[PDB]
RNA sequence: UGUCCCAACGUUGGGCCCGGUGAACUGUACAUUCCAGUGCGGAGUCUGGAGACACCCAGGGGGAAGCGAAGACCCUAUGGA
RNA sequence: CGCUCUAAUUGGAUGGAAGUAGGGGUGAAAACUCCUAUGGACCGAUUAGUGACGAAAAUCCUGGCCAUAGUAGCAGCGAUA
RNA sequence: ACCCUCAGAAGGGAGGCGAAAUAGAGCAUGAAAUCAGUUGGCGAUCGAGCGACAGGGCAUACAAGGUCCCUCGACGAAUGACCGACGCGCGAGCGUCCAGUAAGACUCACGGGAAGCCGAUGUUCUGUCGUACGUUUUGAAAAACGAGCCAGGGAGUGUGUCU
């Protein structure tokens, strides 16, 4: 698996991971991308709303066929990830929840940096038709968050 | 409380005029970087120089753009090849014996990669006490 | 609207091509040129045959398109384009700095450019632009 | 012996596969091959005195 | 008698958008092309021009002498059956 | 020029070897060498030998990996639940 | 180990051991293809063998390279004038003299200047040249054949005889 791969001042800054996640790592880095920035807070909110369908989430790199989205700005493709959200609100709960037993207001710190990894894939095979079969995976991944106080 | 290097950093050698004269020639031609053909089209294919041989190579027919080839017309001059930059030969050291017979005046040494500190502190001394410079120096706090 | 001239070249009754081929020598030594009176501008020629070319020219297209200008407004300054590197970024700048002009938007006469004009006591086989234009459709907005 | 002891066989061309023995859909034998022979190894018959 | 004149409307399953699952074919490189020319005589890439702001969705398949298969035709081999 | 192991002669290394990454110098070049980080135990040079000794290619072999793509399929069957 | 978190013997946070956990369990080292984040350069008006050689922008901790810029002056190969004087030509222009002079690449010396400053490196812009590589072929950029990419593997060897 990773380790951080930004550097973080124990004094002012709160950490959480997630591991192995049998989920789409396509829509994690959008996500990751898109809540970068905002407030842990602010991240559960707008997850929240993403799982709900009234929020969508930006698909500026994987969007082959992704239909567009009238509420994403300076942008068309869009989606609504539930799932990876879902490990997501995991992953802010956790950081919020480590950030509060160290004494800080974990809602409102700061997402410094937030990034997916693919840490590998849970091979599978799918019979396909003339007596051959083919690959039929599932990604892992990874996913690094450091909380900073504002 | 600053980094010092040992030795004779800012020695220099004396060269003939015709030496100084060659020595700066070398340096102001200079030579082409003599990479294999198409090395930067093909992540597999490495820098290292290979003679083209295609039948077809553009650089083989010599084709003004395709990159010169390797030809002894490129040598550089018989008095100055090989020497460091500054104009000293360079004499590779492996301990304190190997100091001996060395010219300070032509000639600098440097010191193989190879050897640990505690032998090179003593080769740096000696080396100084010689008149030699040391090319390779360490950096002290003083 | 406001052009900053270095030059303001006077069209009426002279060789258009002449006159390009100096205002794209010009704009290429930096110069910024506007031409005056372009409807006002000649070509050498029997009429007949020379009014065919152009209108082959509006003719000819396709979907990728081969947008030809009509007014002598553009069809002077497409000709000087055509003495550009109009796609390399000099190019581009040098015609980018030349304008053409029905009439005369300035308060100052154009200067006439040497070996240019045409003596219509010479000569009767020519053609205006302006002629031309109205030959292929254009509005007489002149 | 070694990397002969196999009946790998080459499909020959119509399965846009190079013409190479396989067994057991593995590449085997020929030289250029994982597990092949040595093509020109030591041997023992050489007068190496 | 919708085979046709000559096509229309409708029904069900898809298609389209959303959650979840999640392959394959194919890939020398570069690649926004079009008209002409040239070239081993059938060029997105050479030459001259023309056109060309980027990204994305859906479509029917004009081109990549598209993908798929070391041509079955034909000849050649001091080949086989 | 470079690679393996043998021999003689002779050196380096826990005061940090080999390898790897990035960087500096030399050689027309094969390639040599130094610095910094990583690494944590082995490594050379000269001479005479040795040879399962040098790859961009073989629809080459094996393994790994990207695009393809969040795309095709997860509808079609007289059993539509 | 203990504590916090969690649906949780998962995972995460904090913490403990050890020279080292970036030695934490298929765990020595940890290349390339390649992925995430991010830095430098370019960037939504513009053209494609991706470069070589020249030259500019912007970017750069140290180390292992230390040079480079401008005045002037010295030297100065081939080449080699303007102006002016005189004489020709219808004319463009030429001849003689000034003069093989002034000039003239490199190199050096005095004085002055630079430390992102010179080299070098990354990227990008401009100029010149440029339709891969290997093979087949009289002729290959080829609408002839091969390869998705990378790493590792992958082809004159032995005995006998003869020369
Ligand atoms: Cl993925
Ligand atoms: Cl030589
Ligand atoms: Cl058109
Ligand atoms: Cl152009
Ligand atoms: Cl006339
Ligand atoms: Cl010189
Ligand atoms: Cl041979
Ligand atoms: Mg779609
Ligand atoms: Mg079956
Ligand atoms: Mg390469
Ligand atoms: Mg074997
Ligand atoms: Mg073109
Ligand atoms: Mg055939
Ligand atoms: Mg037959
Ligand atoms: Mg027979
Ligand atoms: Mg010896
Ligand atoms: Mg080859
Ligand atoms: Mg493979
Ligand atoms: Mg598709
Ligand atoms: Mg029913
Ligand atoms: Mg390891
Ligand atoms: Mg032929
Ligand atoms: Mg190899
Ligand atoms: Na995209
Ligand atoms: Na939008
Ligand atoms: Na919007
Ligand atoms: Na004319
Ligand atoms: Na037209
Ligand atoms: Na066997
Ligand atoms: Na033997
Ligand atoms: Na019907
Ligand atoms: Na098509
Ligand atoms: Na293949
Ligand atoms: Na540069
Ligand atoms: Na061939
Ligand atoms: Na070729
Ligand atoms: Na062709
Ligand atoms: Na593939
Ligand atoms: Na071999």
């Amino acid at each position: 698996g990773i380790s951080y791969s930004v550097e973080a001042d124990p004094d002012t800054t709160a950490k959480a991971m997630l591991r192995e996640r049998q989920m789409s790592f396509k829509h994690s880095k959008a996500i990751a991308r898109e809540i970068k920035g905002k407030t842990a807070g602010e991240a559960v909110d707008y997850l929240e709303a993403v799982i709900e369908g009234d929020q969508p989430v930006p698909f500026k790199q994987h969007n082959s066929g992704v239909g567009h989205k009238s509420k994403v700005d300076g942008w068309d493709a869009g989606r609504y990830p539930e799932k990876a959200s879902k490990a997501f609100l995991d992953l802010l709960e956790n950081a919020v929840g480590n950030a509060d037993h160290q004494g800080f207001d974990g809602e409102a710190m700061t997402i410094k940096h937030v990034a997916a990894h693919k840490v590998g894939e849970q091979q599978g095979r799918k019979p396909r038709a003339m007596g051959r079969a083919s690959a039929w995976n599932s990604p892992q991944v990874d996913v690094e968050l450091i909380l900073e106080e504002p | 409380t600053e980094l010092q290097a040992r030795g004779l950093t800012e020695k220099t050698p004396d060269l003939s005029d015709e030496d100084a004269r060659l020595l700066t020639q070398r340096h102001r031609v200079g030579k082409p970087q003599f990479n294999r053909q198409d090395h930067h089209k093909k992540k597999r294919v490495s820098t290292s120089w290979r003679k083209p041989r295609g039948q077809l190579s553009k650089q083989r027919r010599g084709i003004k753009g395709k990159g010169d080839t390797v030809e002894a017309g490129f040598r550089s001059p018989t008095a100055v090849r090989g020497k460091h930059p500054s104009g000293f030969e360079e004499v590779r050291v492996h301990n304190v014996d190997d100091l001996e017979g060395v010219d300070g005046d032509t000639e600098a040494v440097r010191i193989a990669s190879k050897v640990g500190a505690r032998k090179r502190e003593r080769i740096e001394e000696e080396a100084e006490d010689a008149g030699i410079r040391v090319l390779n120096p360490t950096y002290v706090e003083v | 609207a406001e052009f900053d001239a270095d030059v303001i070249v006077d069209a009426r009754d002279c060789i258009m091509g002449r006159v390009a081929s100096q205002v794209a020598e010009q704009a290429l030594d930096g110069e910024t040129v506007a031409v005056v009176n372009a409807e006002r501008a000649v070509i050498t020629g029997r009429e007949e045959q020379i009014v065919e070319k152009y209108e082959k020219r509006v003719d000819i297209g396709n979907d990728n398109g081969y947008f030809y200008p009509k007014r002598p407004d553009g069809i002077f300054k497409r000709t000087i384009r055509g003495m550009l590197p109009h796609k390399k970024q000099r190019g581009r700048e040098a015609f980018e700095s030349v304008r053409v002009y029905l009439g005369n938007p300035y308060d100052e006469d154009g200067e006439v450019l040497d070996g240019t004009s045409l003596d219509r006591l010479s000569n009767i086989k020519f053609v205006t632009l302006g002629e031309i234009s109205e030959t292929l459709g254009a509005n007489k907005t002149w | 012996y070694a990397g002969l002891r196999t009946p790998a066989e080459s499909f020959g061309s119509g399965r846009g596969q190079a013409h190479v023995p396989k067994l057991d859909g593995r590449a085997r034998r020929v030289p250029q091959a994982v597990k092949g022979r040595s093509a020109h190894p030591p041997k023992t018959e050489k007068d190496r005195s």
